[PDB]
RNA sequence: AGGAUAGUGGCCUACCAUGGUUUCAACGGGUAACGGGGAAUAAGGGUUCGAUUCCGGAGAGGGAGCCUGAGAAACGGCUACCACAUCCAAGGAAGGCAGCAGGCGCGCAAAUUACCCAAUCCUAAUUCAGGGAGGUAGUGACAAUAAAUAACGAUACAGGGCCCAUUCGGGUCUUGUAAUUGGAAUGAGUACAAUGUAAAUACCUUAACGAGGAACAAUUGGAGGGCAAGUCUGGUGCCAGCAGCCGCGGUAAUUCCAGCUCCAAUAGCGUAUAUUAAAGUUGUUGCAGUUAAAAAGCUCGUAGUUGAACUUUGGGCCCGGUUGGCC
C-alpha cells in the first residue's frame, strides 16, 4: 500500500513478547535493523516488560537517551532498536549485563551474564560469498558482515565474535553430534544435540536432534544454530536450560514452589 | 439403490444434484432470488413508516363476521399503496387522513394472520408514538 | 489502599526526571499559561497561512485602509 | 481501533420454556436458597453443563490421560477449596452426581445463615448488602461468590457495621441524640 | 401536569452577529441569543427553563389572524410524503400559517393575507419540498337541511324484495344539534341518563328521548 | 361480499365500558422477597388441595 | 527480434504460424459479493452470516494524466473533463468529511461541532514538538458480568410438640397473620474530604444527612389448547375487538373491554424482519417416487460415476517396549 508501514498496531505483533491486549492500541514496531521484526525484541518491550525496569515508553526512551544503554557494545539509543536472538546488553550502572536468548517457551528469557563472557557474542552464517576485489565475506544472522572469514568455514557454521572488533573468534563447523539451539517452530527455542542430517534437496532440508532428555524431534535446517558439543555450549544456559519437558511436572515444579 | 450416486468420486454429482434441489424450497428461493428485496412492500425491512390516506373497513373471512378498520398507508420509501391493520379497540379514532404512521410485519412474513383479507401489515406506531401508548392513554397523539 | 511508589535522591533532580503533571501535583512547578488544545490549534491554523513575520503585510494593509 | 474486549454470557435458556415438571423443580431450589431469579439456577446449570461438557467428552478417554487428571484433580482442588466438592470422594463421577444446591449451598449468603448472625436469610443478605458483613476482613456483597471454605473462621459482622462495632447506625444517632431537645422544655 | 414537557439540554448556544453564527459557552440574562437542537420537539414557540414552579409566558396574539386559504394539493400520488412532512415544517417557520385539512381532505395552508401566500409558498416550491405543489382554491363543506317534514312517508324495498321499513324525515332544531356538538348528549351518556336531561332541556317527549 | 363496512362503530365496547378504578392494594414484596411469597403460597397455606392445587381456584 | 520496464512476460511493435478454453461448466449473466482470520447456531455432519476490533485489497464525487519522491498514478499533491457547489467588486478565484465532531437528506435504523496527548505507539533535525492516530469523559436498555426493590418483634389460632396428640385460656422454643402497634440495619441518593484522574466526572472510601405506604411504590406479557396460570365479578351481544395456528364473540364469553386473583421472565420483558436449530421439510451422514408430489414411453449412447478374481502366505529363532498377589 503506497510504501512500508509504519504502525504495527497490537493484535499484529509476534505473540512471544506477550504484550497487553488493554495497555494500548498499537504495539512498538522494530525498526530496520539486525533482525526481522518477527523474531526481535524491541528495547521498549524488553526494558519495560521483560524487567519493568521503566514504568513506560518515556521512561525506556529516558534511559536510552542518557546512553546509559548499550547493546552489542554500542549504546543505540533508538526504543526501538531491533534487537533479536544472542544479543548482549551492558549497563553502566547496576552492573548488569543481559542477553537475549529464547527460552524453552519459545519466548526471550530474561538470561543475565558476566562481564567476562558476556563481551562477545555468536553468530551464525547465512551465507558465504566475496566482495569487490575478490574479497571473501560471510554475513552472520544479525547482518554482522566478517572480512576474511578462515576459509575453513562453510554457510550454516557458526562464528563467536570479539564484538571490541568485528573479528571472528572461533568457529564452528556444521557437524553431527554438534549442540544446536532452534529459533522456528514449535521446536522453538530448544536447545538439542545433532542426531543426524538428511538433504531432501531442493531445498528446506530437514534435521534431527535429540534433547539432554532423550527426547528426539526434527525441524528444518534454516531454524536451526550450533551453539557447539555436548556439555561445552559455548554460552550460558537459560534456566530449564531447553529440556521441553512434558505438560505434568511444571503441576509438580509449581505446586513444590509455594504450596510444596 | 437409494438412487444417489455413492461412489468415492461422485462429489461432484451430489453437489450439482444437491444445488439444483435446493431450488424446490420456499425460503431458500426466496432469499435467492431476492424477491424481499425485489418484489415486496418492505425493501427487505422490519418497519417502515407512511402515510395514512384514507380508512378502509376489511369485511374479514368466514367464520367470523367483523370490520377490521385497516388503513391504506402508502409507504413513503416505494410509494407503495399497501393497506394496515389498526389493533386495539377504537385506534381509527386515533388516526386520521394524512397521519404519519410506522407499519410493522403481520407475524407471519406475508400470509396476513386471522380474519383479515389482503392486509399483511399492522400499525405500531402514528405521529412517531407508539399506538400501544395511545391506547392505554399515557402519551398524546400530536396535531403535527 | 494499595498502590505504587517512586522514591528520588534529590528535590534537584526530582523536577529532572518526573512526568510534568506530579510536578503541579506536588506544587514543584506551576501550570504554565497555555490555552485550551482547540484555541491552540487554531493560532498555529491561522499563523500557518503568513509567510514569515507577516509585519509587511500588517504595515501594508494599514496604508490601503487609509484612503 | 480498540482491540475487541472479550466477553461471553454465562447462562443458557430451557428449550421448552414452560414446563410443570421442571418449572415447579427449580422453584423448590430458588425457594430454597432465595435465587433473585432463575438466572442464578441457569448461570450455575450452564457452568455444570461447561463443566461436565469436558468430563463428557474425557470419560470417552482412558484413565492414563494426561489431560484427565491434568484438570481433573486441578477442578476438585477448587472444588474442594470452594467446598462443592468435598475433601473425599475425588473422582469425576461424583463431578456427574453433582447437583446445584452444591453451589447454591456454597453461595455466601447461604453460609453466612448456617452461621447465624442473621435469624433470617431475609436478614443475612441485606446485613451483606446494608454493609454488615465481612467475609475476611473485607466486605464482600454477593450471595453466589462461591465461597473457598476459607473465610468461615473469618466471616463475621462487618468490622465498620455498627453490628461489627464503632457505629450507632443512622436510626439509634437519629433518636438518641435527639433526645436532647426532646427532654422537656 | 406531565404535558408537553420535553426535558432536554441546549445542544450549543451561538450568538446571532448578522447571518453569521458562532458557539457560545455561557450567555447571561437579558441578551438576544439563538439556541440549537431545541427546536425539532419545539412548537415554534414555548418557554424555557431550570425549575418547576414556571406555568407558561402568555401565547402571542398574533397581531394579524391567519385570515387567507388555499388548498394545496400534489402534482403525482408519489409525491405526497415530500411535502406533508415540509408542511409541518412551513408552519414551525412563520408563527401565524396554520396547517390543517378540509372536510374532503386537502390540506389547507391559512396565511396572514395575499401577499403572505405567496412568500410562505415559494419554499414549497423550491426549498421545503422541491417537487412542484399545485394551488387550489380551498373546498369549502356544506351540509344538507330539510325543514319541511316529508309528507310521503318514506319505504324501500330491500334487495330481496320482500322486506319493507317506512321513514320520515324531520329537523332537529339546532341548539338540539349544537347541544348534540357541544357534548352535552352522547352517545356515552347513558339512555336513561341522556333522555330525562333532555326532555326538558329542549322540548321533546319522554318516549322520543328514550328512544 | 359486502365491502362498505362502518367506520362509525370502532372503539364502541371500550368508549362505553363500566368504568373502574384499580383498588388501592399493599404494595408487594418483589424480586427474591417475591419468589418466597411465590414458593410459600405453593407449600405452605395451599387453601385449595382438592385433587390438585388449583392455582387461580375459583370462589366456591 | 526488438522496444518498454526495476526486472519477467503479448506488456507493447514488426514478422511468422493457427493456436487457447470448454458439459471436470469455458464464456455470458446475477450478486440485496470486498477476501480471509472469524460470528451465530451447533450430538455428529452441517447451515447461514462475515460492511464491522487483526491481515490483505480497492477507493477517496466519477473516469484520466502526472510532478516530487526510496516508496504515489497520492487526492487533509497537482492538471484537465464531467456532476455538485462555494465567495464575488462579474474581472475572477478557491474545492473535495468513505478522517474526528457536527450538521439538508434517505430510512425501520445509528452519539459530543466536549477534554487531553496522561497512557499505546508513530513521525521529526528528533529526550522536550506534534498526533480528532489513540486515550478520557458525555450520550448509549447494541450486547455481556454481578445483584436493589427490605428484614425483628405477635395479629382472632385458622398446625405432632405438651397433662401419651388433654379443653389446643401452657410461650405450640416452629410456620402461616386484619393498610394495627415499636427497636436495630442500611442503600439508592445528597455531600464536606482524600482520591482516582493530564484535569476532572464515576468506582472503590468516607464526613454528615437520607425510609413506614419504607409514595424512595417493577415492569413486561399471559391465564381455552400449543403452554404456566380462572369457567372469578361487571360490561358487550357475530358488534366491538381478540386470535402467530386452531379458534372466541348471536344476552351466563374460562379467549373481547375491564377489576381481582394467578402465572411467566424479571431490571428486564414483548413485538416486527432475517437467519440457525427444530428440518431426517434438502437427505454425505440421512428423505421419498404402486396408490399421498414424484420412475423419463422405451431403447441405444458419449462425458460422468462404478467396475469379478488372481500376484510372499505361513512357519521357526533372535533382539528388545508389561499388567498382575513371588520388592
Ligand atoms: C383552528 O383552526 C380552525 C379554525 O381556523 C376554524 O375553526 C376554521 O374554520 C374553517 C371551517 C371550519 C368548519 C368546521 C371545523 C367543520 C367544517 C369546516 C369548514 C369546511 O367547510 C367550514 C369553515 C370554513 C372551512 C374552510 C377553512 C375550508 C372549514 C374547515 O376548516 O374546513 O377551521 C380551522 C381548522
Amino acid at each position: 500500500a503506497r510504501g512500508p508501514k509504519k504502525h504495527l498496531k497490537r493484535l499484529a505483533a509476534p505473540h512471544h513478547w506477550l504484550l497487553d491486549k488493554l495497555s494500548g492500541c498499537y504495539a512498538p514496531r522494530p525498526s530496520a535493523g539486525p533482525h526481522k521484526l518477527r523474531e526481535s525484541l524491541p528495547l521498549i518491550v524488553f526494558l519495560r516488560n521483560r524487567l519493568k525496569y521503566a514504568l513506560n515508553g518515556r521512561e525506556v526512551k529516558a534511559i536510552l537517551m542518557q546512553r546509559h544503554v548499550k547493546v552489542d557494545g554500542k549504546v543505540r539509543t533508538d526504543t526501538t532498536y531491533p534487537a533479536g536472538f544472542m544479543d548482549v546488553i551492558t549497563l553502566d550502572a547496576t552492573n548488569e549485563n543481559f542477553r537475549l536468548v529464547y527460552d524453552v517457551k519459545g519466548r526471550f528469557a530474561v538470561h543475565r551474564i558476566t562481564d567476562e563472557e558476556a563481551s562477545y557474542k555468536l553468530g551464525k552464517v547465512k551465507k558465504v560469498q566475496l566482495g569487490k576485489k575478490g574479497v571473501p565475506y560471510v554475513v552472520t544472522h544479525d547482518g554482522r558482515t566478517i572480512r576474511y572469514p578462515d576459509p575453513n568455514i562453510k554457510v550454516n557454521d557458526t562464528v563467536k565474535i570479539d564484538l571490541a572488533s568485528g573479528k571472528i573468534t572461533d568457529f564452528i563447523k556444521f557437524d553431527a553430534g554438534k549442540l544446536v539451539y532452534v529459533t522456528g517452530g514449535r521446536n522453538l527455542g530448544r536447545i538439542g544435540t545433532i542426531v543426524h542430517k538428511e538433504r531432501h534437496d531442493g531445498g528446506f532440508d530437514l534435521v534431527h536432534i535429540k534433547d539432554s532428555l532423550d527426547n528426539t524431534f526434527v525441524t528444518r535446517l534454516n531454524n536451526v544454530f550450533v551453539i557447539g558439543e555436548q556439555g561445552k555450549p559455548y554460552i550460558s544456559l537459560p534456566k530449564g536450560k531447553g529440556i521441553k519437558l512434558s505438560i505434568a511436572e511444571e503441576r509438580d515444579r509449581r505446586r513444590a514452589q509455594q504450596g510444596l | 439403490g437409494k438412487g444417489k450416486p455413492r461412489g468415492l468420486n461422485s462429489a461432484r454429482k451430489l453437489r450439482v444434484h444437491r444445488r439444483n434441489n435446493r431450488w424446490a424450497e420456499n425460503n431458500y428461493k426466496k432469499r435467492l432470488l431476492g424477491t424481499a428485496f425485489k418484489s415486496s412492500p418492505f425493501g427487505g425491512s422490519s418497519h417502515a413508516k407512511g402515510i395514512v390516506l384514507e380508512k378502509l373497513g376489511i369485511e374479514s373471512k368466514q367464520p367470523n363476521s367483523a370490520i377490521r378498520k385497516c388503513v391504506r398507508v402508502q409507504l413513503i420509501k416505494n410509494g407503495k399503496k399497501v393497506t394496515a391493520f389498526v389493533p386495539n379497540d377504537g385506534c381509527l379514532n386515533f388516526v386520521d387522513e394524512n397521519d404519519e404512521v410506522l407499519l410493522a410485519g403481520f407475524g407471519r412474513k406475508g400470509k396476513a394472520k386471522g380474519d383479515i383479507p389482503g392486509v399483511r401489515f399492522k400499525v405500531v406506531k402514528v405521529s412517531g408514538v407508539s399506538l400501544l401508548a395511545l391506547w392505554k392513554e399515557k402519551k398524546e397523539k400530536p396535531r403535527s | 489502599s494499595v498502590g505504587f511508589g517512586l522514591v528520588y535522591n534529590s528535590v534537584a533532580e526530582a523536577k529532572k526526571f518526573e512526568p510534568t503533571y506530579r510536578l503541579v501535583r506536588y506544587g514543584l512547578a506551576e501550570k504554565v499559561e497555555k490555552a485550551s488544545r482547540q484555541q491552540r490549534k487554531q493560532k498555529k491554523n491561522r499563523d500557518k497561512k503568513i509567510f514569515g513575520t507577516g509585519k509587511r503585510l500588517a504595515k501594508k494593509v494599514a496604508r490601503r485602509n487609509a484612503d | 481501533p480498540r482491540a475487541p474486549r472479550t466477553y461471553s454470557k454465562t447462562y443458557s435458556t430451557p428449550k421448552r420454556p414452560y414446563e410443570s415438571s421442571r418449572l415447579d423443580a427449580e422453584l423448590k431450589l430458588a425457594g430454597e436458597f432465595g435465587l433473585k431469579n432463575k438466572k442464578e439456577i441457569y448461570r450455575i446449570s450452564f457452568q455444570l453443563s461447561k463443566i461436565r461438557r469436558a468430563a463428557r467428552d474425557l470419560l470417552t478417554r482412558d484413565e492414563k490421560d494426561p489431560k484427565r487428571l491434568f484438570e481433573g484433580n486441578a477442578l476438585i482442588r477448587r472444588l474442594v477449596r470452594v467446598g462443592v466438592l468435598s475433601e473425599d470422594k475425588k473422582k469425576l463421577d461424583y463431578v456427574l452426581a453433582l447437583k446445584v444446591e452444591d453451589f447454591l449451598e456454597r453461595r455466601l449468603q447461604t453460609q453466612v445463615y448456617k452461621l447465624g448472625l442473621a435469624k433470617s436469610v431475609h436478614h443475612a443478605r441485606v446485613l451483606i448488602t446494608q454493609r454488615h458483613i465481612a467475609v475476611g476482613k473485607q466486605i464482600v456483597n454477593i450471595p453466589s461468590f462461591m465461597v473457598r471454605l476459607d473465610s468461615e473462621k473469618h466471616i463475621d459482622f462487618a468490622p465498620t457495621s455498627p453490628f461489627g462495632g464503632a457505629r450507632p447506625g443512622r436510626v439509634a444517632r437519629r433518636n438518641a441524640a435527639r433526645k436532647a431537645e426532646a427532654s422537656g422544655e | 401536569k406531565k404535558d408537553d414537557l420535553f426535558i432536554k439540554a441546549i445542544q450549543r448556544v451561538v450568538l446571532m452577529m448578522g447571518r453569521f453564527v458562532e458557539p457560545i459557552d455561557d450567555c447571561p440574562a437579558g441578551n438576544i441569543i439563538g439556541l440549537v437542537g431545541i427546536d425539532q420537539f419545539l412548537l415554534k414557540t414555548g418557554t424555557l427553563t431550570t425549575s418547576e414552579t414556571a406555568h407558561n409566558m402568555k401565547v402571542m396574539k398574533f397581531s394579524v389572524s391567519p385570515v387567507v386559504q388555499v388548498a394545496v394539493e400534489v402534482k403525482n400520488a408519489n409525491d405526497l410524503p415530500k411535502l406533508v412532512e415540509g408542511l409541518k415544517r412551513l408552519s414551525k417557520s412563520d408563527p401565524c400559517v396554520l396547517t390543517y385539512m378540509s372536510e374532503s381532505g386537502e390540506h389547507i395552508v391559512a396565511g396572514t393575507g395575499e401577499l403572505h401566500l405567496e412568500i410562505c409558498l415559494q419554499d414549497l416550491e423550491h426549498d421545503h419540498a422541491g417537487v412542484p405543489l399545485k394551488i387550489s382554491p380551498p373546498v369549502v363543506a356544506y351540509r344538507e337541511t330539510v325543514e319541511s317534514e316529508s309528507s310521503q312517508t318514506a319505504l324501500s324495498k330491500s334487495p330481496n324484495k320482500h322486506n319493507r321499513i317506512y321513514l320520515k324525515a324531520e329537523p332537529i332544531d339546532e341548539e338540539v344539534s349544537l347541544a348534540i356538538e357541544n357534548g352535552i348528549i352522547n352517545p356515552r351518556d347513558d339512555f336513561k341518563a341522556r333522555a330525562r336531561i333532555m326532555a326538558d332541556d329542549y322540548g321533546w317527549d319522554v318516549t322520543d328521548a328514550r328512544k | 361480499a359486502k365491502v362498505h363496512g362502518s367506520l362509525a362503530r370502532a372503539g364502541k365496547v371500550k368508549s362505553q365500558t363500566p368504568k373502574v378504578e384499580k383498588t388501592e392494594k399493599p404494595k408487594k414484596p418483589k424480586g427474591r422477597a417475591y419468589k418466597r411469597l411465590l414458593y410459600t403460597r405453593r407449600f405452605v397455606n395451599v387453601t385449595l388441595v382438592n385433587g390438585k392445587r388449583r392455582m387461580n381456584p375459583g370462589p366456591s
